[PDB]
Formats: C-alpha cells, structure tokens, sequence
C-alpha cells in the first residue's frame, strides 16, 4: 500500500516527475510542478475522509496528474515562447484553472457540490499570489498554523521543503476540520469490531433459534402494532400536501404489516409452530446475522444499517405517522399545512419539498418553476407560519453553527436545527450574493443521497471558500 | 475465387493457371477416391502423401500471391480496407459493371451510398447519399480517361472533398452576404437553405456565429460596452424564430432535416452567447471564449481542403470534408460541451479518447458527433458479441491510411483473448500517434509507422481511436497510460425539449421545454406505480410530436375557414395568434391521458393547472367517428353511448384508441381480462374502413404459443437458407402487396403476452427506425399504413423498451360493465339464431329473451347474486365473464329444449304459460350452477339461500333441500334430482370395470351439466380433489352424446404446445378448404374432446405464462391457431376441448391465467362422501 | 452513572486527545484485577466514552496481551530480502498484490540487485508474453534464475 500523508505524495509524485522536465525552462516550471503536486497529494489525502472530503471516493490516479503535468508544459510553453522566465501575471492562470476544474480532475466528477470543491481549491492554488512569498497554502493548520509556500524556484529546492514537512498532520492541511479524523478513526473502530464479530460467529458455529425467537419479539414490541389510514375526499384530493401524506401512510402502512407478519412467522418458526420455507429460512438467517433483508428494506436507508437501527428508524417514521394520521384525521387540510415534519423520518422527503412547492404554487396560483427556496431557522417554539412558510423539524447542520440565521464555522461534529421554517418565495433574477453560500441538504451521513440546497447566510467575514473546504452541510437524519 | 467471377482470370493471370493445373490434379485425385472410398484404400495410394502435401503448397502459394495482389489494391486505394475480402475482389473483378459497386460505397464512404454516373457510366458526376442528398462534383470524374477503379475511385474522392470545399466557400460567402443586410429574409434564408448541403449549411452557420463573436469581442475590448454581443444574441434570437415558422410551414423532408439541423445549432449557439454574455467578456483572448468551438474560414488559403480550421482552447484541427449525409445532429448541451472540450484535449496530446458511464448516456453517441462536427470518417465498431479479429487489423489499417476515427463500443464485451489482441493493436497505433508530439522528429519529413499486419503502416496524424467503456469497467492497462478516461451522465432533457419543439414550429419554445419537463418528472413522482406507464424520454418525444401535429392541424383549419370566406390567407399570422400553451397541453392531455388509471386523471389535470397555470384542455367530440361507432356497434350487438350513459367509459375508451393510434403506429391495449379491448379494437377498426372508406385487416397473432425462432424466422446454419417466421412473413406480404394490400388498413395485432425476449426484435420496428433488421440481412421497412398492437392484460414482466415504444391505452375493468353484458347477451339471443322470425327457434329465442328481460338489468337477480358470489368463495378465481359466460350457455341450452320439445310435440308446441314457468326455473337453476358451480357444497347452499331471500321466482317448498338439488324439467314445476338416481344392479362381470359407474345424485347432476356445456361446444374443464369422477363423469356424458370421439392428453410440468400439435397431426388432417386451411379430425362426423388430464400442471415460463394454456386460449378465442411449417391460419373445425384439472391450491398447480379462465366454465367435482361411498361401493 | 457524575476530573480525560492512555477507574471489582482485565475494561469504557480512541485502546489491549512490540515488527519496512532468501520455497510463487493505483516491481528489482541475482522482467498483459512468460520459467525452472511477471 502507498504510505499515506501529503508529504508521502508529494515526495512519490516529485520522484516520478523527471527532474530535467521539471527543469526545462522557463524557471516558473518548477513552481508550477510543485503547485499540481500538492493539488494531487490534497485531493489524494481528501479521498480518505470521504464523504466530508469527497461524496464519493473517485479515481485521482496518476493519469491525471500525467495529464496535468503536459497541460502545464503546453501552456507554459505557448506563454512563454522560449523565454528563460515569465512574469507571473504572464502565466495562463485562467485557461490552467479552466483545464483542471473541466477535463483533468473534474472529468471524473460529477456531483456539483464535488465540481464546486473542486473549483475551489483550484482558485486558491493557481493564481498569481501564489508566487507571493507569504503564500498560505493551507490557513489554520494544526489547530493555529500556516503553510507557507517555499520561495526557492529550483526542484532542489521544492524537494527540500518537501522533505522538511512536519509528520503530525492533520486534516487542516487539506481543509477538513480536525474532527475528520475522529469520525475516521471511529469508522474504522466500529469496521473492526465488525470484523471480528464476523471471525467470532465462525468460531461459534464450531440455543440460537431461542436468541432468535427473542430477537423477533423485542423487534415487535418495538414497531408499533398498526398504522392508520386517511380518507380519500374530493375536498382534500386536490391538496398537494394531502396526497404526499396519503401515499406516505400506505406505504409505511403496508411495510408495517409485512415486517408484523414476518415477525410472527419468525416467532412461530422458533416455537416451532411453522416450518422454514425458502423466505422464511432466508429471513431468519438474515436477522441472526444482523443484515438488514431486502425485502424489509423499501425506503432509501444509509448503507450497512443494522436491522436494530432500522427497526428503530421504523418505529420513530410510524410514530410520526401516527401524528400526522391524527392531525389529517382531526382536519386534513389546515393541520397538513401547519404540522412541523420530520424531513428524516420521511420516506422520501424531496417528494415533501416537491408537496409544499406544489402547495405554494396552488395557494398563489403561480407556477411551480417560479417559486424559490428561502430558510428561516428560528428558536422559538411552535414558531407561527406564514402563508407559504412550511416547518421541518430534526434537521442537522454538520460543521456550522447558525446564529440569528447566520452560518459561522464550528469546530463541532454537527449542531440541530430547529424549525428550519422552509419558505418558497417567487423566484427573482438578482444576483447571487457573495455572503451567501449553498449548503447540499443530504439524507443521511453517507451524503449519497440529496433532497435539496439551502441558501444559509455566512456571518462575520467567514470564507465561503472555507466552507466549501470544510465541506458543511445539512442533513435531514442523523 | 477463381471461377466465382470470370474476371479474376484476367486479372489474375499464371495464377489461374497455376490453379487450372492444381485444380486438374485434385480432381483427378478426387476421382481416384471416388472409385475407392475405403481409408485404407485412399492412404495405400500411390504417393498420396507426397501429392498431397505438393498440393497444399502449391495451393497455399497461389492465395498468398492472391493475398498479396489484394494488398497491392488495397494499398493503391487505402479506402479498401473497410471491405471484406470477397467484397473487394467483387469490386475490382465488376469495375465494368458500377451497378454492382454501389452496396459497397456505404461501407467505403461515411456518408456516399452510391454515386451518380452519366448516361453510359462513361464519367462519375457526383455523389449521393442514403438520404437522397446529391453533391454534384465541380469538375466530373471520368472513368474512360483512368479506366483502373483503383486509379479513378481515387479521383472521386478527391473531388468530392474539393467541391465540398467550393460549396463551403460559396456557402460562407453568402451567409456573410445575410448578414450584411442586417434583417435576414426567409425567403432568402430558405433559398440558401435549400441550395446547400445540410452539413456546409450547419458548417456555414457555425462560421458566420463564430466570425461575428469574435468581432463582437474584438470591439467591446477595453470597455463595457456589451452592443455587439447583445446583437450577436439577439441576430441568433430572430434567425432561431425565422426557421421555427419555416418549419412551422410545409417543406419537403429534406429541408425539414436541414432545419432541425440548423435550429439544433442555433440553440446551441444562443447558449453559448448567453454564457458569454453573463461572463461579461471583454476581449476574445479569454479562455471563457478560447474554450468553445470556433470555426475560422479563410478565403486566403491556396489550398481549399485546408481552409476552414476548427480550433477549441488548445487544439487546433482542420475539417476533413468527407461527406457525412445528412445525419441527425446531437443537441449540443454544456455536458456535451465539456466531453468536447475533453476528447479535443486529448486528441491534441495525442491520447486517444475513453469516454465512460452507464449505457445510455450517449458516449459513442458523443464520439460520433465530435467525429462529424470534424468532419472525419467515424466508423463506430459494436462489441456486443459480433467481433472479428481477421478484419479487424485490416480496418486498423485502413483508419491509419485514411485519417478515420473509430469508436469501439462498450471494449469490455470483449473476451479477454480478443480485448487483449485488440488493445495490443491499439496501443501500437497511439505510440505510433504520440510518435508525433515529439519534437525531435521532422514534423515536415516525419512519416510515422507502426506495425500492423506484420507491416509498416504510414499512420496519418488526422487518425484517432476512441475507446468507449461501460463500467461494470476498468481501461487496459497496458494502454492505460495512453488514454484519457473521460465520465459521461444523462443529458439535458430540457434543452432537448427546447430544441424539439423549436423543430415542431413552436417560437416561445424556451418557457414550454422548460415546464414541460419538470412536468413529467412531477407525474414519474406524484403518480401512481403501474407496469404501463412511460413519462421519459420517448414519451416526451411523442407528446412533442403530437404537440407538432396539432399545431399544424389548427393552421390548416384556421387556413380552410378564412380560404372559405373571402378574407385573405397569411399563415404568419395564424401562427401567431395560436396558444402554444394550449396545444402543448391538449397534445399532453391526448396522449397520457388514455394509459391513465381512473384514479390518476385527476391528479395528472392537478399537476398539469400546477404546471400551466390557467390553461384547459377541452376534449372535441369526432361527431363522425361516434355515429360510425354506434352503427357499427348496433350491427355488432353492442351498447354505444354518449358520455355518462351505460357504454360512455368504452365509447370514450376506443376514441383514444383510435387517437393513439393516429400518434403512435406501435400501440398496446394493457387492462384487465374482460375490459373490452379486442371489442374496441375491432370495432374502431370496422368504422375506420366505413368511415374512411380503407378497409381494415387485423392479423391476430400470439407470440407466447410460437417460440422466438419460429416467429422471426431463422436462417440455417449451414448454406444460410433463410426461414420466414410470422411476423416476418406478414411483413414481407404487406410489403409486397401482391393483392394491393399497401392501400388497406393492417393491424398486426399481437395478442397475448409480453415478455423481454419476443420483443426484442421487435424494438427497432417500434422504433422510429420502423425496420426490422434479420440475421439473414434484408432490412424489412415498416409501412406507413401498417400498425403494431398489443391486447396485452398486464406489463407486469414487460420491458421499460417496450412501455416507451409503445403507446398506451389503459382499459379498465369497470369501463365494461355488467349490463353492457347483459344487454349484448340479450341481442344476441334475440337476433342470432342458434341452430343455424328466421326460424321458429328464433322466435323461440325471442320469447326466452322477453322472459328472462326482468332479470337482465342494472339492479337485477343476475346481477344481485353475481355480487354475492363474488363475496363467496371458489376453487378458482372467480372472473364476472366467465360466470356470464357459463350462465349464457346455459340459457342458451334452456331455449335450446324448449326447441327440442316443440319438435317432440309437435301438435302442442311450447305454451307461453309454461315457456314462463320454465324460463324463470332455469334461470335461477343456470344462475347457481354458473355461481356456485366451482365452489364447495358449503357455499352453494349459501348462494341457494341467498337467491331464495332476494328472489321473486317460486322456488321448491323444500323444507332443507338445496335448490341446487332440484332439477327443472320441460314444463316448468320443479323435480328433484334424488327421482334422476335409480338402484342400478351391476353385473358381476363388470363389478369394478373402467367404464361401470353407480348412478348417485353427484353423477346425475355432473352430467347433466357436462351434456349441456358439452353440447354448446364449451371448453369446459372440471376441478376437484384428486381420485373424484372428473374423467368418469366426462365419460358418461361423451357417452351419453352420440358422436363424440375422445383423445386423453396428460400434461406434465414440462408440456410444451408440442404435444398438442402432435396430436394434432395424429388425429387430425389439414384439410384445405377454399375458404382456408382448415383443421378437423380424420374421422368425420365426430366431435374430437381434446380432453386434457393436468390443465394446471404446466410449468409457467420464466415471465409466468404458460405456453399450451396461451395455445389453448387462442384455439378457443380465435377459432385455431398458425402453422409454423407454413405461416398459414389454420381453423379448427371438429375439435372441442375438456380439462381436469386439480385444484390450484395443491403443489405443483399453477393457476391458470383468467383470459383462459373467461372461456372455460369450471366444475368442483368433489369427493363421494360417506353415504355416496355406501351407496356406490 | 454515579461515578460519572461525582468525579469532577472526568471532563478534562473525556475532552483529552489520548483518553486511553489515562482511562480513570470507573467500574467496580471485588478483587483487584489483572494487568489484562485492566486493559480490557478500560477497552469496553474506550468504547462506551470515545470511540474513536478504540483503536488505539485496542492496540493497547493487543500490547499488554501479547508484549509492546508485538506490531513493531509490522511498522518496520518489508526485510523482503530475507523472507526470499529463507521460508519461501521455490515452487511457491510469491505474490505480491498492490492496491489499485501503486506498482511493486520496483522492490523486487531493487532485490535482485542487491542480492546480485538476474530477474526477467515480462508483462503478462501482451499474448506474446504469455508465451515468454511460459519459455522463461521453463528456462529459469533449472537454471536458478529469478522470474518476473507483472
Ligand atoms: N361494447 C360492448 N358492449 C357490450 N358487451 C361488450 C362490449 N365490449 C365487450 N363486451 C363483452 O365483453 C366480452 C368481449 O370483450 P372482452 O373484454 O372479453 O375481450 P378481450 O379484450 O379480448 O378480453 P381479454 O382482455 O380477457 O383478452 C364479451 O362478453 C362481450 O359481450
Ligand atoms: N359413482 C361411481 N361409480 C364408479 N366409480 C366411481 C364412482 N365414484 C367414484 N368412482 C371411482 O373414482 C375413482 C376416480 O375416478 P376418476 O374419474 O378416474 O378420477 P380423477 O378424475 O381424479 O382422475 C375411480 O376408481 C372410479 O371408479
Ligand atoms: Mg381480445
């Protein structure tokens, strides 16, 4: 395996380059080589922390950094046309940013918010102040640092500053914050556990159907026993919410009721009531192994989700349920509009955001692609509701802290929301503010999965950049 | 070789005779072996071995000399490579005879499929192409003066470049004349359009855009003002509208291309200047502009093939002008940019292109337009299990010699032998390719090689390789540091909507694509989950389509009422007062609504006032179509009404058939068994032909009884004899039209099931394509007149291919209804005979008809005990059609002996008292044993009670039997069954014989039953616990019928329609009648019982069919079935059908499907019991 | 809980960069546990607590079961050198698997050279090679030459 850590890539990277291609003039050549090293060693290294670092872990082999190499060669060639040096303003800083955000590196990618962090990074590194001679290539390194750029112009001098790299690093060289590396670290924790509950069920094969008959009815008492419906009407069929809410309760009505009834039949497969069929076999070793079966599994759920974990995500999603049953049941339209949901324990929440712009649009009679997404997130409880303000409830804003509706960078794993107060407004052409930064709403931690993209408001002077590079966003689960 | 064509001997001199006196020698030999065919004879020869290998060396001197001369050609005219070996020595030995020339053009030229000559082919005038396109040379190739076709297809190529290049010149010079004149006129506009080529046209458009820009940049440098930007948009803003109302307004086909081509363009260009303009550039150094495709035509140039250079951010290449037809342009979205932007990076630093992602993402879709938009020869290469290695080298070359692209499809279908070959070839290919970036060697001097073919090849630096890959993956990699892997994701549907209706004629096309788009991913998302629904690609295609269509119907229409009054015609105007909103929707409403669950229209009109807010969609009635509906459907006993009335929901229904069928030529019929469809169908089709005056012909096919291979035909595997299966045989007839058959209405109605495997060749038919490609190699085009159809019950395994291709018509249960079955069935006893006032049994009928009246209503006995039989239950699913079935049979049978009792009375015929009587006891008696004839004896005393509390009729006055244990005689008082059973005494003889059965009150009432349902020729099929009388009590009612020859037929899981047709062939004859083939047993006057012992028992296929019980239901439906051996309906005449099957609940029993189940009434034979067994034992 | 809760030192350990190292007595024994039971409790609080210490704490369980430098000799770099010369015979293919994206043809050839020992280097991937490949181990197979294939 490749010894990991920014130093280590930089090094195997500046091996790899010939030194007479990095000498080959003009002088800013060499500069230049050592600016796409620590590009690749810091997307290198991020790929690590994924998701923070990157949503999904991408291929950043050497074919690209090969690439990069020969599309600063050409252009520095072109530019210069021979001569021993170039001013640094000279250098085609746009086309070189253009080039690796498009077709180098960001070939590859394909999330936006991935292509933003990209861009990003490729902004900070190639410009003109990076031949500044106090050049920050990464700020608040190691709890209170900088990175300084090393203002030799030779590779000997590039691979001496390489080589004289502290060992403590820490994700603050990339851009993540430190608590990375703890959610790392305890991934990997709870990985090996996993591993060895897997050699030591091996190891316990060389009773079972008893643990497995009280696994089945702690799982039962844990689900709630039903679900009620709504009630189709030609007043409430033409509400949006309405609807959403009535496929919402049959669907987890009729997941309920599979899972009840495979639970019995597990229970009566132990009592010895009922035999095993190929399902029900299937089924069983699954729960004893603690894979989540796929026939249970209906609604998107984070990947490796133990059966436990689900079966309490399913009692929390029918309690809300309920409530919502109950409000719709007590009066279907003005309770469906003024009930503060769960986006979480939602089955499938863009189809609420989609509920609610549809809601907006026929409240207003405006069409629904002139509607834009604004987020109020207020403390007080039971805060009152606009005309158009909907309320959601449990979303959790990771690495960021939001103040008076303003967002200010935090050192802590994630921070609640409460009553984000989503509001849909008629869409303008203005501008997009600079003190406005696009937070991805995901559904879970592994950020696979996107409902939507709030327009949070960084306060003080906070970087948007920085934010970009410490990857926050909103999640509407734990 | 040799002898094949006569020309080779000419051409091939000493070498033919060399093989003359070879060829002399192994006949020779041959004969020898002839007289002695013994091995040891042949080796005790005299020198055999010697001889032998002599020959072989020889031989094998003669075809590489022969190898070596076409190397020789090929390498006179390196085009030749892409041709086989023995379509190349077809080429050369025909040079005469350029007729023979012109399939292989197509395989030479990208875009040339044949050529244009003159009067005698003395010279070569100009070029065609698969479109029709004609490119008339500058300066006419002659063949008189370079008669070799090595030495003068030479010549015609260059000159096809070079006069492209001169109407390319030409071309520019007269866009650059358009926009000197500020305003461009249409009638200008269209004439230039139509003057050119559609590829120097886009070519043209592309200059002029980036010549413009590029001066609009190089004035508002060094300052804020945006003027010549923003008039370079607005120009491309005026031209887009102008070629919307050009197509808007009837073109010819080919023009209609070049405007969809011109329009694809103009959008892209628009974006691309918006973009610019919201960058706010300021001079035309910047990489925001150096990183589009400009195109730069310089007239300066002495050498016009190098004229025009195609530049994008670094690279800079050259047209190839080699003539690519007239292609469908791809809708240019920034994804699609960025690719471009990728491929043209690497091609600059010499690294072949990789694209990458799922399949469908149009990665070879994307290579091939970057190829074309170059104007290089692109020769795509499938992977998919149809490679070659032995030509594969061959056309390596080939691409090396001649400066083509090629693009290999999904690389990873390769084997890993056959990847591992091809990548070594490849590699050496991009070495020799990169070979060219240095700058050591003498770019002026430098005649790179590579090693192919065990030979130098001078690689051309215009060549290139793409190698498209499908993850699921990984590149080569040995090969791997060669190549530039680039991801690929789904494209814009919102700019190929904007792009689509801007080609359909709509100006305000930006706002309707981009609410129509998000209103199709709101109905994928709000609306419920069916088998039969399609909101993507395909359909939107189809919505735009119709959108188009009726667009265009408004202007004519508005066009007829002003050209019928006296006011003046502009169709400018028309256009412009039309509501694009409006069509947009009536089109969406016309097409979705018809595949629309009941439950789902509202919400569809919901998100359709979301979407487009204040526009409604007000459906206008065919007046002319609705009274051809309703005669057609009097004279077919069928009820017809109106909207809102009994037959609204049908009538409705097969008016969107009938406009689906007018939007889509490939349609499907899904719904629940007993909807109505074929009757929809058919009649539609019945007032179409009476309306129109076009008469219809419905080929009624199933695909699920015939296997793949017979319905597709299949070509031997040994000298390639072609077999036409079904579907091609229709094709081939219709095509043909030996009858005049082109100027009928055809419908190739494909009732049954489908599955993802017979309908896989049929995906390109239901394509736009309309082509059915064969293995053979004939291409059967599909007719304009000609429309595919399914009447399939439910997409449940059916292919998303498929659901898109096809236009959906949802049908219902409740769209018919009881009492239009009620009322069918009364018109139909009360106009069609059934022996043959016609008849005194007519008038019979009639009155049996006015009796049972009361009962054949809307709130009626009928319909009240067919509602509690369904809330009973049964063996099998209970199916409202097969109960009315039954109960029709009956009736039928219930007139059928007040018939038989006039003519054994004949002095006293029927009196109308007792007719009475007798009419309202059968009908309670018909309505339990059709309810309750498959169910327990439990629910039938359930059933019999209840129609003793809910009816009028008289009844027994039993005190605890069951009506189901009485039995209506000829007069109409009631007797029961238990006066049927006599105390029979066996013989000793026969104590337990196969044929002896004990009369009990069981046996008296089975039979009863099984004669009347015998004798109106029903499929019946009998169920029960294994060991009850099913076989015994069939017997003894064929028994008691008087001429009815029985064949028992076992089915096992495993009983393909193979054994039916077996013994079809053993006891039956195919008889052909004058009318038609016709099937009946060899015996004649006998009935043949194909009576089938497991009816359930087979095995279902792997998408749940099962493949003799489709075969049985269309035997039974349509009245016999297709022979394979020679495509030929075959009618069954004497052969009647019986099953005795077990109950589905048992192992092993599939339940049979309900479009079988409609037809064949079911009879619960259960066991004897305890006093039954003591009596009969 | 209670201990938890009384002791005023808990929150500088469980806000502490190495928590493992100085876990504080938190459960109750009736006799003084040994070294192991030590280092497994203070696992199961490691776990419980931080996490994403565990595995630190895990290697502190390892050290104390099975010595400190148990997984020493894992940090140090590959004596790749012995482990050919001694306990790999010579019909026992050594394969040397790399992740994705890294090559170890450079080790082996930097062996050979150290032990002065001729090596054929042949890529696999060319059908040429395949039969280099099979002509070179049939040569090597007797004339104690090392082979290469990559
Ligand atoms: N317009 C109509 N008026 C009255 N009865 C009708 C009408 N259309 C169909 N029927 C009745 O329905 C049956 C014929 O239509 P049916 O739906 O059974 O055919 P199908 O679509 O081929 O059936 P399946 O879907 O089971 O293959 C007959 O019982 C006929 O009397
Ligand atoms: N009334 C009866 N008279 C004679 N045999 C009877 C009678 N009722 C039942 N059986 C017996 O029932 C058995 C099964 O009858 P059969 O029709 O062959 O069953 P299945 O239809 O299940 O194959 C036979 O042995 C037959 O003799
Ligand atoms: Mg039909």
């Amino acid at each position: 395996e490749p010894p990991p850590g920014v130093k280590a890539n930089m090094l195997r990277t500046f091996s790899s380059i010939p030194v007479s291609r990095i000498c080959k003039s003009p002088n800013e050549r060499a500069r230049l080589y050592f600016l796409l090293a620590w590009f690749h060693a810091i997307i290198q290294e991020r790929l690590r922390y994924a998701p923070l670092g990157w949503s999904k872990k991408y291929e950043f082999g050497e074919s690209d950094l090969r690439s990069a190499c020969d599309t600063v060669d050409t252009w520095l060639d072109d530019t210069a046309k021979g001569r021993q040096n170039i001013s640094p303003d000279k250098i085609p800083w746009s086309a070189l940013k253009t080039l690796m955000a498009q077709s180098i590196y960001g070939g590859r990618v394909d999330n936006e918010f991935d292509q933003r962090l990209l861009n990003t990074f490729l902004e900070r590194l190639f410009t003109t102040r990076s031949f500044d001679s106090e050049f920050k290539l990464a700020c608040k390194v190691d709890g209170h640092k900088d990175i300084q750029m090393p203002d030799g112009i030779r590779r000997e001098e590039f691979v001496q500053w390489v080589e004289l790299l502290p060992d403590t690093q820490t994700p603050s060289w990339l851009g993540l914050p430190n608590n990375a590396e703890r959610v790392l670290l305890t991934t990997q924790g709870v990985d090996m556990i996993s591993k060895m509950l897997k050699m030591q069920m091996l190891e316990d094969e060389d009773a079972w159907m008893r643990t497995l008959h009280t696994t089945a009815s702690n799982w039962l008492h844990l689900i709630p026993q039903t679900l009620s419906h709504l009630k189709r009407t030609v007043e409430n069929i033409k509400d949006p919410l309405f609807r959403f809410f009535e496929r919402e309760v049959k669907m987890g009505a009729k997941l309920l009721q599979d899972v009840r009834q495979d639970l019995a039949d597990v229970v009566q497969v132990c009592e010895g009531k009922k035999k095993q069929t190929n399902y029900l076999r299937t089924l069983i070793n699954e729960l004893v192994k603690g894979i989540l079966p796929r026939s249970w599994s209906h609604y998107t759920v984070p990947a490796g989700m133990t059966v436990i974990q689900w079966v309490s995500d399913f009692s929390e999603r029918i309690k809300q349920l309920q409530n919502i049953s109950l409000a719709a049941a007590s009066g279907g339209a003005k309770e469906l509009k003024n009930i503060h949901v769960c986006l979480g324990g939602l089955f499938v929440p863009e189809a609420y955001i989609t509920a609610t712009r549809q809601y907006v649009a026929q409240a207003n009679s405006w069409s629904l692609e002139e509607l834009c997404l604004e987020v109020n997130v207020t403390t007080s409880q039971g805060a009152t509701l606009d005309a158009c303000s909907f309320g959601v409830t449990g979303l959790k804003l990771q690495g960021a802290t939001c103040n008076n509706n303003k967002l200010s960078l935090s050192n802590a794993i994630s921070t609640a929301l409460p009553l984000t107060q989503l509001r849909w407004v008629k869409q303008t052409n203005t501008e997009k503010k600079a003190s406005v930064v696009t937070l991805p709403v995901y559904l879970n931690f592994t950020r696979a999965d996107l409902i939507f993209t709030v327009d949070f408001e960084i306060a003080t002077k906070e970087d948007p950049r920085s934010f970009y590079e410490r990857g926050v966003a909103v999640l509407c689960t734990e | 070789i040799f002898t094949g064509s006569a020309d080779i001997k000419h051409l091939l001199p000493v070498e033919t005779q060399r093989f003359q006196s070879i060829s002399t020698e192994f006949l020779a030999l041959m004969k020898k072996v002839s007289k002695s065919p013994l091995v040891m004879d042949v080796l005790n020869i005299q020198g055999v071995q010697r001889s032998l290998e002599r020959l072989a060396d020889l031989l094998g001197k003669i075809q590489k000399a022969l190898g070596e001369y076409l190397e020789r050609e090929r390498s006179s005219f390196p085009r030749f490579y892409f041709v086989g070996d023995e379509d190349l020595l077809e080429i050369i030995g025909n040079s005469k005879n350029v007729a023979k020339l012109q399939k292989h053009f197509k395989k030479m030229f990208a875009g040339v499929s044949s050529i244009i000559l003159n009067e005698d082919n003395s010279v070569v005038l100009g070029i065609s192409s698969r479109e029709g396109e004609e490119v008339m040379f500058k300066t006419p190739v002659s063949i008189t003066e370079h008669p070799k076709i090595n030495e003068w297809l030479t010549l015609v190529e260059k000159e096809m470049r070079v006069t492209l290049a001169k109407l390319l010149a030409e071309s520019v010079t007269e866009v650059e004349i358009f926009g000197k004149a500020t305003s461009i006129d249409p009638n200008t506009y269209i004439t230039w359009i139509d003057k050119y080529q559609a590829q120097l046209v886009v070519l043209s458009a592309q200059i002029a855009w980036s010549e413009n820009v590029e001066t609009a940049l190089s004035s508002m440098g060094g300052g804020g003002d945006a003027a010549p930007l923003h008039s370079v948009l607005s120009n491309v803003e005026v031209t887009l509208n102008v070629l919307a109302d050009s197509v808007l307004m009837e073109q010819p086909p080919l023009r209609r291309r070049k405007l969809e081509h011109l329009i694809t363009e103009l959008v892209h260009q628009r974006d691309v200047t918006r973009s610019l303009i919201k960058s706010k550039i300021d001079n035309a150094k910047s990489f925001e502009w150096l990183s589009q495709m400009r195109f730069y035509f310089d007239p300066k140039q002495t050498d016009v093939l190098q004229q025009l250079s195609i530049q994008m951010a670094n690279a800079k290449f050259n047209y190839g002008f080699e003539y690519l037809g007239v292609q469908d342009k791809l809708v240019q979205t920034p994804l699609t940019d960025r690719c471009y932007l990728t491929m043209t990076q690497a091609l600059e630093a010499r690294l072949g292109g990789s694209p990458f992602g799922p399949a469908g993402t149009g990665k070879t879709e994307s290579v091939k337009a970057l190829g074309h938009q170059l104007g290089r020869f692109v020769l795509v290469f499938n992977c998919d299990e149809t490679f070659d290695f032995q030509a594969m080298g061959r056309i390596f070359v080939g691409l090396c010699q001649v400066g083509a692209w090629g693009c290999f499809d999904e690389f990873n279908r390769l084997e890993e032998r056959m990847l591992s070959a091809v990548s070594q070839q490849v590699q050496c290919i991009q070495e020799a390719l990169r070979e060219h970036s240095n700058p050591n060697y003498d770019k002026t001097s430098a005649p790179i090689t590579c090693e192919l073919l065990n030979k130098q090849v001078k690689v051309s630096p215009d060549m290139a390789i793409f190698i498209t890959m499908n993850p699921g993956s990984n590149l080569p990699d040995n090969l791997k540091k060669l190549f530039r892997s680039l991801a690929m994701t789904k494209p814009d549907r919102q700019l190929i909507a904007q792009v689509m209706l801007y080609s359909q004629g709509f100006r305000t096309a930006e706002v309707l694509a981009n609410k129509i788009v998000p209103f199709f991913k709101l109905c994928d998302e709000q609306l419920s989950s069916q088998s039969h629904y399609d909101f993507g690609l395909r359909a939107l295609k189809s919505v735009l389509v119709s959108a188009g269509n009726v667009k265009r119907e408004r202007i004519q229409k508005i066009k007829r009422e002003k050209e019928e009054r006296g006011e003046a015609v502009d169709e400018g105007e028309i256009a412009e007062n039309l509501p694009e909103q409006e069509i947009l929707i009536q089109s969406v409403c016309e097409t979705m609504v018809p595949k629309l669950v009941a439950e789902d229209i509202p919400l569809l009109f919901s998100l359709l006032s979301d979407v487009f807010p204040g526009v409604q969609y007000h459906r206008g009635e065919m007046t002319a179509l609705r009274e051809e509906l309703k005669k057609v459907c009097q004279e077919m006993y069928l009820t017809y009404g109106d909207g809102e009335e009994v037959g609204g929901m049908w009538v409705e229904k097969v008016l969107q058939l009938y406009q689906i069928t007018q939007i889509n030529h490939g349609l499907m019929m899904v719904g629940p068994s007993g909807s109505g469809k074929s009757m929809a169908w058919r009649v539609l089709l019945k007032a179409l032909e009476r309306l129109e005056g076009v008469e219809g012909v419905a080929h009624i096919i199933d695909p699920k009884a015939i296997s793949k291979d017979h319905l597709y035909g299949t070509l031997d595997p040994n000298t390639r004899e072609w077999t036409d299966g079904l579907f091609t045989h229709v094709l081939r007839k219709i095509i043909d039209s030996v009858r005049g058959e082109l100027q009928k209405r055809q419908w190739i109605v494909f009732d049954g099931d489908v599955d993802p495997e017979w309908v896989e060749n049929l995906n390109s038919v239901l394509d736009d394509n309309k082509l059915l490609t064969l293995p053979n190699g004939e291409r059967l085009s599909l007719p304009p007149n000609v429309r595919i159809m399914f009447e399939v019950q439910d997409l449940k395994y059916a292919t998303l291919a498929t659901v898109s291709r096809c236009g959906m018509v949802w049908f219902s249960e409740d769209v018919l209804s009881t009492d239009m079955i009620f009322n069918n069935f009364l018109a139909r006893l009360r106009s069609i005979p059934l022996d043959e006032a016609a008849s005194p049994m007519l008038q019979i009928q009639r009155d049996a008809a006015t009796i049972m009246q009361p009962y054949f209503t809307s709130n009626g006995l009928v319909t009240k005990a067919l509602e509690h039989a369904f809330q009973l239950e049964h063996i099998m699913d209970l199916t409202r059609l097969r109960c009315l079935g039954s109960l029709f049979s009956m009736l039928h049978q219930a007139c059928r002996n007040v018939a038989q009792y006039n003519a054994n009375h004949p002095d006293f015929p029927m009196q109308i008292e007792q007719l009475e009587r007798y009419i309202q006891r059968y009908l309670v008696y018909a309505i339990l044993w059709s309810l309750s004839g498959d169910s327990r004896l439990k629910m039938r005393a359930e059933l019999g009670e209840y129609i003793r509390r809910i009816t009028t009729v008289p009844l027994p006055t039993a005190p605890n039997i069951p009506i189901i244990d009485y039995e209506v005689s000829i007069s109409g008082e009631w007797s029961p069954w238990q006066a049927k059973v006599p105390q029979i005494e066996v013989e000793t003889h026969k104590v337990a014989a196969p044929d002896v059965v004990v009369p009990t009150l069981d046996t008296v009432r089975h039979e009863a039953l099984l004669y009347t349902w015998l004798a109106e020729h029903k499929p019946l099929v009998l169920c029960g616990p294994p060991g009850s009388g099913k076989t015994m009590t069939l017997f003894s009612a064929l028994r008691a019928l008087p001429d009815m020859e029985v064949v028992g037929l076992n089915f096992s899981s495993a009983t393909t329609p193979e054994l039916l047709l077996k013994t079809f062939d053993h006891y039956c004859e195919y008889r052909r009648t004058p009318n038609g083939v016709v099937l009946a047993p060899v015996q004649l006057g006998k009935w043949l019982v194909l009576f089938c012992d497991e009816i359930n028992l087979p095995d279902m296929d792997k998408y749940g069919t099962q493949r003799v019980i489709s075969f049985i239901r269309q035997m039974v439906e349509h009245g016999g079935f297709y022979r394979t051996s020679d495509q030929t309906w075959v009618k069954l005449e004497r052969i009647q059908f019986v099953g005795a099957c077990n109950p589905p609940t048992d192992p092993g029993r599939k339940p049979l499907s309900h479009r079988f189940l409609r037809h064949v009434p079911v009879v619960y034979v259960d066991y004897p019991g305890p006093a039954s067994l003591t009596q009969i034992y | 809980i209670a201990k938890v809760q009384a002791d005023e030192q808990f929150g500088i350990w469980l806000d502490s960069s190495s928590p493992e190292q100085t876990v504080p007595y938190l459960w109750s024994e009736e006799t003084p546990a040994t070294p192991i039971g030590q280092a497994i409790h203070r696992l199961l609080l490691i776990q419980a607590f931080r996490p994403d210490r565990l595995l630190a704490m895990a290697h502190m369980f390892v050290s104390t079961n099975l010595g400190e430098s148990f997984m020493s000799i894992m940090e140090q770099p590959l004596d790749l050198t012995h482990i050919v010369g001694t306990e790999v015979k010579p019909n026992t293919p050594v394969l040397m698997c790399s992740v994705p994206g890294y090559d170890a043809s450079g080790h082996v050839e930097d062996l050979a050279a150290e032990q002065n020992t001729q090596i054929t280097s042949i890529a696999i991937g060319s059908a040429e090679g395949f039969n280099q490949a099979d002509k070179a181990i049939n040569t090597a197979v007797k004339s104690g030459r090392w082979v290469m294939l990559k």
